[PDB]
């Protein structure tokens, strides 16, 4: 039951500089005079990779970009030359007591250039209609920041009601984001309203993008 | 070189005990530690125990002792894990690893009195976009699946640059998954595009073409 | 009763005898039967040692003889106690012939060709060395048989009857044909 | 009186407790002060097993135990009569003082501190293997004193009453900052 | 005592391609199943240096991209993706025996497309004529074939006497050669020709390239 | 950082003897071997012995018994050769090596009873040859120099690249060097060029600037 903290929840790092994660243990660990300390790393989709262990030394396969140090009870990992692929959440594990334990996990987020959003708006497929119902699709590609506000309007007239939003992960080569909105309409409240909009609102404009279609175009 | 090949997915209710079955090669069974993960519900890595396939004497935590037990079997070389009076806090994503280097792929384990459905599939296409750019954006709606994961694909896994995927959304115990690619306008409509929707789940295997409307 | 009775210098003439073949033609642990010897060898001294002292207080000149021997043999034989005390604790952990000997109460594990090979160790450091001539494998100053560097372990054990420690193989080299270099360091520490 | 052999009872008893306590608390060499004493009891077993024999050729019982005796005595003298031979032809080459060890005859010879420290080498081969812990090297089971990694001899030389062998430092590596590791290839044979 | 020989006196390996080089130790050296061999590489201007050793074990510093091995008396250097900086001669030596003998070299030459020179020339100057002599020399730069005939004729004669030609090496950085032809005379000799005509025949084109002054034109 | 300094340049008569010195720095002394290396016909390899700094233990080739000796200076970290009888066949540069990583710079050595004179210096330029073009070739000719090690360098090293200079040549048992720079238009005579030569031999060093006439 020996707990380890990391100060960050997260890291906001541009490429080419160094980005650091620091943890605290409550034991000192000093077993002949040497400390210990794993960190580990872990992608969306997969289970975790070691990449330092005893506090100092590298695992094979790992570049020299990752250097581990520290002593007592400060642990530090240091990514020196970070670049676009160094996106994903880091662990530390004591490694020295029975009842092992592992931190809390930091995640690490890559800064990049502005961009804007690419909307595209489907309507509801005649299979989807024909059993009852429809799913008015918009998606936002590419985009950063993350921060953008999508909104909705039946006739002009705004609506947030079943409404779902799945959001991406920062992407590995172009670090964007990219979201996908769906609205769920029952099938007798569908045909009596032709008039179908979808909005988005970025951080990168003050004229928010507009996509729309009529029921009785396709 | 060295595998640890997991059985897969499956489904149970509250109370249920289950076996984990993990399989390696590419080395010598023996002389070498066996140790289990859980990874819950969010991003957590944990340690469940630790075992010696040569001969036992096996090692627990306080907390999941006689929750489990940690089993061999030479003759396979394979390694079990029997999960017992599984609750709502055992769903997760368990697996072996040997020494802090190789892991297996990930068993899930959903603990839920949730019946198995399959997808329904609704291909999206831009229907009347009237669009002039040099570029075309079609999709895929698949709704209504039970449990996790489907796997989505474009043109049986030749398409795949372009291709956005998104989490499932989990609505009424039923999951959605959206997904969306982009091509070159030139492909259309003169090359067949198809979504394949796999959900070994429930046994179903759906491959839809989608054309202009 | 006027005999002699002086044959017991041949047979520590022979004794000695044996300790300097096996110190000379030996010594190094190059297989496991001369060392099994040695090891027979090294356990016997505790007895002989004692019955010398016993002798000398049953046949004493003097009281102060008498109480000198006495206690040298209180002494001889209250280590042997010790020997045993300190085996067994070994023994009880884990379950190997190797347990008991009179250099070392830890354990060496390394597993090969399908098994695992066992030999007493006397150090249990941070770093364990390991070297390999022309294809046989030498660690700790014995010899653990046949072993190609290609398929050399990646993790082996230590045993000390209070922790058991783990190695994991760090950086190893090729140096000419079928000859290298490797070594061990702790990865991890666990509790008995 | 029986020519009181209690008083070699004694003597026996004092002799065989010695090998008890060195191989019990100077073992693995260790302290210089504690070798160099180990060093000296090998060398007195050479007179001590032949007078044992030649002993048992006096005060005999039969002419049957009397050959025997004799014949003993005459193969203990031949063992004395090499280590004597072996070590003159040594220090011949190599004029050090640690020629006349009654263990071996090869010299590893490891440049440290602005001098040369000399210590006995149980075999001659392709790689030699070093360790530093907490600062401190250890060669070939024996303690050099203190060395830190970066300042580790880049050659080392071993010295047989034949040839003469040069080890290149090849690699080496950190391990728990104040630890480490390195190994010497052999690049160079000599004669003489 | 121990005679050592390399059979590829020289060699021409174009940029990317596998160079080798063999030699062939007369006595068979082995020491225990152990053979060994040193390879050495050396650039003009500086001493020589140590590339790899018994055989096999590669010095540190030294590029991956240069390897070798043998048996008994048979053993080859293997240079793989040969560069352009690759220029150089390369060495044997045993290490093993008494005399710790050397063998010949071989020099490595690098493949390059074809390049005509360019052509300068210059008159005496002050000081030589001051003094009572003169000299007229002419400069062949930046051509990579070798071959090339220079020619010194004045009114229609070729002169022999009193011209010297040096050589470089292969440049490192571009694979190519210069040349320097000096003509040597003293002014009673130099104050009789009106025209001083240099002359480079090439093998890249049919037509030489020829550069020229008159006594009275500076 | 381990650094061997040798002496440098010198001349002798036939049947002279002299010694070679060697300085040695960044490691300790009395330490690694130190071996003797000469280079003949500026194409050959050849080993002469070694020398134990510790023990003043030596080993000799075969044929340079008698006439070569090694010994050193403890106090100075300084190691010597001392060459016997010199003939037309010694002249060489000597190599001095610790472990055969480490190599001195190079003592060269010539046996002559040549005199030994300062060099000539004369400018190289197309004066009145209307050569404006982006191709402005800028030299020199050093001659009458002796031995050997007569080093050019232009505007003291500022023009470090565009230099071609050629190896020395012999006549009349004397030396001759050329060298020229490619330089644009736009730095002649727009910029003052100085030819830098210097004749250790002789104890002399000519700057001298080219002039355009």
């Amino acid at each position: 039951d020996i707990v380890m903290t990391q100060s960050p929840a997260s890291l906001a790092v541009s490429l080419g500089q160094r980005a650091t994660i620091s943890c605290k243990a409550s034991q000192s660990i000093d077993y002949d005079g040497d400390n210990y300390m794993n960190w580990y790393q872990q992608k969306p989709g997969q289970p975790p990779k070691l990449l330092i262990y005893t506090t100092s030394n590298l695992e094979s396969g790992i570049p020299a970009r990752f250097s581990g140090s520290g002593s007592g009870t400060d642990f530090t990992l240091n990514i020196h030359p970070v670049e676009e692929g160094d996106a994903a959440t880091y662990y530390c594990q004591q490694n020295n007591e029975d009842p092992y334990t592992f931190g809390g996990g930091t995640k690490l987020e890559i800064k990049r250039a502005d961009a804007a959003p690419t909307v595209s708006i489907f309507p509801p497929s005649s299979e989807q209609l024909t059993s009852g119902g429809a799913s008015v699709v918009c998606f936002l590609n590419n985009f950063y920041p993350k921060d953008i506000n999508v909104k909705w309007k039946i006739d002009g007239s705004e609506r947030q009601n079943g409404v779902l939003n799945s959001w991406t992960d920062q992407d590995s080569k172009d670090s964007t984001y990219s979201m996908s909105s769906t609205l769920t309409l029952t099938k007798d409240e569908y045909e009596r309203h032709n008039s179908y909009t979808c909005e988005a609102t970025h951080k990168t404009s003050t004229s928010p993008i507009v996509k729309s279609f009529n029921r009785n175009e396709c | 070189e060295v595998q640890l090949q997991q059985s897969g997915p499956e489904l149970v209710k509250p109370g249920a005990s289950m076996k984990i079955s993990c399989k390696t090669s590419g080395y010598s069974f023996t002389g070498y530690t066996m140790n289990w993960v859980k990874q819950s519900h969010g991003k957590n890595l944990e340690w469940i125990g630790l075992i010696n396939p040569y001969n036992g004497d096996t090692s627990y935590n306080q907390k999941f002792k006689g929750k489990a037990t940690l089993t061999v079997d030479k003759s396979s070389s394979t390694a079990y894990m029997e999960l017992l009076s599984l609750t709502s806090e055992d769903s997760a994503v368990y697996y072996c690893e040997v020494i802090n280097t190789y892991w297996g792929q990930g068993t899930l384990v959903t603990v839920s009195a949730a019946k198995t459905t399959p997808p329904s599939v609704y291909p999206l296409a831009p229907g009347s976009a009237a669009q002039t750019n040099s570029m075309v954006t079609l999709g895929c709606l698949v709704k209504g699946y039970f449990p996790e994961p489907v796997t989505v694909t474009w043109n049986s896994g030749s398409l795949s640059s372009g291709v956005h995927t998104f989490p499932a959304v989990l609505q009424s115990d039923l999951y959605t998954l959206s997904s969306s690619v982009t091509v070159p306008s030139s492909t259309w409509p003169s090359e067949t595009v198809t979504c394949n929707v796999a959900h070994p789940a429930s046994s179903t295997k759906v491959d839809k073409k989608i054309v202009p409307r | 009763l006027k005999q002699l009775l002086e044959q017991w210098n041949l047979v520590i003439g022979f004794l000695f005898l044996a300790w300097i073949m096996l110190l000379q033609f030996a010594y190094s642990n190059r297989n496991r039967f001369l060392y099994i010897i040695k090891l027979v060898f090294l356990w016997l001294l505790w007895p002989v040692t004692l019955a010398c002292f016993v002798l000398a207080a049953v046949y004493r000149i003097n009281w102060v003889t008498g109480g000198i021997a006495i206690a040298m043999a209180c002494i001889v034989g209250l280590m042997w106690l010790s020997y045993f005390v300190a085996s067994f604790r070994l023994f009880a952990r884990t379950r190997s012939m190797w347990s008991f000997n009179p250099e070392t109460n830890i354990l060496l594990n390394v597993p090969l060709r399908g098994t695992i090979v066992t030999r007493p160790l006397m150090e249990s450091e941070l770093v364990i060395g390991a070297v390999i001539i022309r294809g046989h494998l030498r660690m700790a100053g014995h010899s653990l048989g046949r072993c190609d560097i290609k398929d050399l372990p990646k993790e082996i054990t230590v045993a000390t009857s209070r922790t058991l420690s783990y190695y994991k193989l760090g950086a190893s080299q090729r140096v000419g044909t079928d000859s290298g270099f490797a070594a061990y360091n702790r990865y991890r520490i666990g509790n008995y």
